[PDB]
């Protein structure tokens, strides 16, 4: 009977006089407008940027934390080299604004060295996630914007093949260039290849050895979050495939890489954590189509100006639902985000990991996606900050949530009873 | 997953009240925690909420007039009212933010003369 479950669960009573009443429903699906224009439309105050931001920024952290330490090299079909140094820029290394990948006879592979062929992928990713964090992302609706991306590698050595025609696409070694379009999402990415050599005696080279130089412009990279986070998977799971070797440098006091030697797939909680965020963020960022799908700005009432009757008068409810859960997925994985990586709730040497390297700086705050010769060892980007402002945003989130709660609980009421 | 809401009870306007809510470490460690409350004929209301490093913000109904507080050590939330008027009578509830979906049951605080 219904009178004696309307004393016991009394807001239930109030929840079927608001599903009566259309004005009460509109004012719901006002809020829903709100709420979504702050998940969406907003950067700071939203807790949707805040934990794509947060999840972009743990991989680039993870990678500057460990890339100088990390062994790579040989020639370009990923076969062993017998001489080869090939130098990336803006990539960061010990000590220095370029990695090397000079590790002869040794065959890249697994507890091995990185083929340049993995390198390039990663250092592809990593010089566009730079960018975009430099830039500073959108905000989540937006997904026409691009960004230019332009990066460089240089090669020498006896039979080092990494910046041949073959490697590159390039019709004169010297002075040539090659143009070539893809498409990233549903669109065009335009990408341009240049290549010089500098002999050993050309005036003005100190390295006393000669080499070639590549550079690679791109255009139209999107920068919207789906693609971005497509780049930190691409980042994340070349190391988790290649898994590399390496040995760190450990300074003197200092806090301190346990293990020292090994593998790099090896950090396996550090790496399983980052791959459950931006997997995370990806179904997170999904929800945006449903809201967009499912506009909420029509108002509604009882047609032929009669009264509303919640039982015919309300097919709009599904769309509404849909609209509502997809916010509150939003929410929700947005949070679980942030537990991931958050130190409070860490363990052993994974929380070591990250309250002693990722979540830190040593450049000397410098703007985002900034390579110093201090970067490495250290996350340098952001990561504290974001967690802190994911739970900002999340605390200023108090009220949008209750009412995305009751437009689910309204319209959830309302599909019921049609049926 | 657990939420232990105290403190409650009737009070006359002008009157003061500490709320206290024991939550558990799952729910309360490195969470944003709050209070909400639930008053006669309507929905949940949301009321104050605190980041783990202890930075407050308030609805606007109840700013300048109640403080919200949190003690990491015991996993404990508070929430301190002043100026208490007939409109703050409610259900009171503490909860983690985005919500954990099972309430606590809540300490009544009635205002009245
Ligand atoms: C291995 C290499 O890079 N060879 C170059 C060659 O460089 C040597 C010369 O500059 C000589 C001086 O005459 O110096 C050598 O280093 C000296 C140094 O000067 C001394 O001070 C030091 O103490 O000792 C060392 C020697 O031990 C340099 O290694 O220069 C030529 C001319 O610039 C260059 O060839 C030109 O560019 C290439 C791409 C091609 O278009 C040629 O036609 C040009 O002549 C040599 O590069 C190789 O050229 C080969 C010629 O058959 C092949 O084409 C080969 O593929 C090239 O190697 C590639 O390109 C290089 C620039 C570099 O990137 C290699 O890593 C890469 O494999």
């Amino acid at each position: 009977n219904l009178s004696k479950l309307l004393t016991r669960y009394s807001t239930l009573n109030t929840l079927i006089k608001l599903s009566a009443d259309p004005s009460a429903i509109n004012a719901a699906r006002e809020n829903l407008g709100a709420s979504a224009k702050n998940l969406i439309g907003d950067t700071k105050n939203s807790p949707a940027y805040q934990a794509v931001l947060l999840a972009i920024n743990a991989a680039v952290g993870f990678w500057n934390v460990l890339g100088y330490a990390t062994q790579c090299g040989g020639n370009a079909n990923g076969q062993e080299s017998t001489s080869s140094t090939t130098i990336f820029n803006n990539e960061p290394g010990y000590r220095s604004t370029s990695i090397t990948c000079s590790l002869n006879r040794y065959k890249p592979g697994y507890y091995g060295p990185m083929s340049i062929e993995n390198f390039k992928k990663l250092n592809e990713a990593y010089q566009i996630l730079q960018t975009a964090l430099n830039k500073g992302l959108p905000a989540l609706k937006e997904n026409n914007g691009t960004v230019s991306v332009t990066y460089t590698y240089t090669c020498s050595g006896e039979g080092n093949d990494n910046c041949s025609k073959k490697a590159t696409g390039v019709s004169d070694q010297n002075g040539g260039t090659k143009t070539k379009t893809q498409t990233i999402d549903g669109k065009t990415v335009t990408t341009t290849i240049s290549s010089k050599v500098v002999d050993s005696q050309a005036k003005g080279n100190t390295t006393r050895v000669s080499y070639t130089e590549i550079t690679n412009k791109l255009d139209g990279v999107p920068d919207s979050a789906q693609a971005l986070l497509a780049q930190a998977s691409t980042l994340i799971n070349t190391i988790n495939t290649a898994c590399p070797y390496f040995s760190v440098t450990n300074k003197s006091g200092g806090p301190q890489m346990e293990p020292t030697r090994g593998k790099l797939c090896g950090f396996t909680e550090e790496i399983s954590a980052i791959q459950k965020m931006i997997t995370d963020a990806q179904e997170l960022v999904n929800q945006t189509s449903v809201i967009n799908e499912h506009e909420q700005s029509t108002p509604v009432g009882g047609n032929n100006g009669k009264p509303f009757n919640p039982f015919t008068d309300a097919s709009f409810a599904q769309g509404m639902l849909a609209n509502a859960s997809a916010q509150a997925k939003m929410l929700n994985l947005a949070h679980q985000v942030g537990q991931t990586i958050n130190p409070d709730n860490l363990t052993g040497t994974f929380k070591n990991f990250v309250t002693g390297f990722l979540a830190t700086c040593n450049n000397k705050g410098s703007p985002p996606g900034t390579v110093t010769t201090q970067t490495f060892a250290s996350g340098c980007a952001y990561v504290e900050q974001t967690i802190t402002n994911l739970n900002n945003s999340i605390a200023h989130f108090g009220t949008q949530e209750q009412q995305i709660q009751q437009a689910e609980n309204i319209a959830d009421t309302l599909v019921n009873f049609g049926s | 997953v657990q939420l232990q809401e105290s403190g409650g009870g009737l009070v006359q306007p002008g009157g003061s009240l500490r709320l206290s809510c024991a939550a558990s470490g799952s729910i309360f460690s490195g969470n944003v925690m709050g209070w909400y409350r639930q008053a006669p004929g309507k929905l949940r209301e949301w009321v104050a909420a605190i980041t783990p490093q202890g930075v407050p913000n308030y609805a606007d109904s109840v700013k300048g007039r109640f403080t919200i507080s949190r003690d990491n050590a015991k996993n404990m939330l508070y929430l301190q009212m002043s100026s208490l008027k007939p409109e703050d009578t409610a259900l009171y509830y503490c909860n983690r933010l985005p919500n954990y979906r099972s309430w606590g049951q809540g300490t009544q605080v009635t205002v009245s003369s």
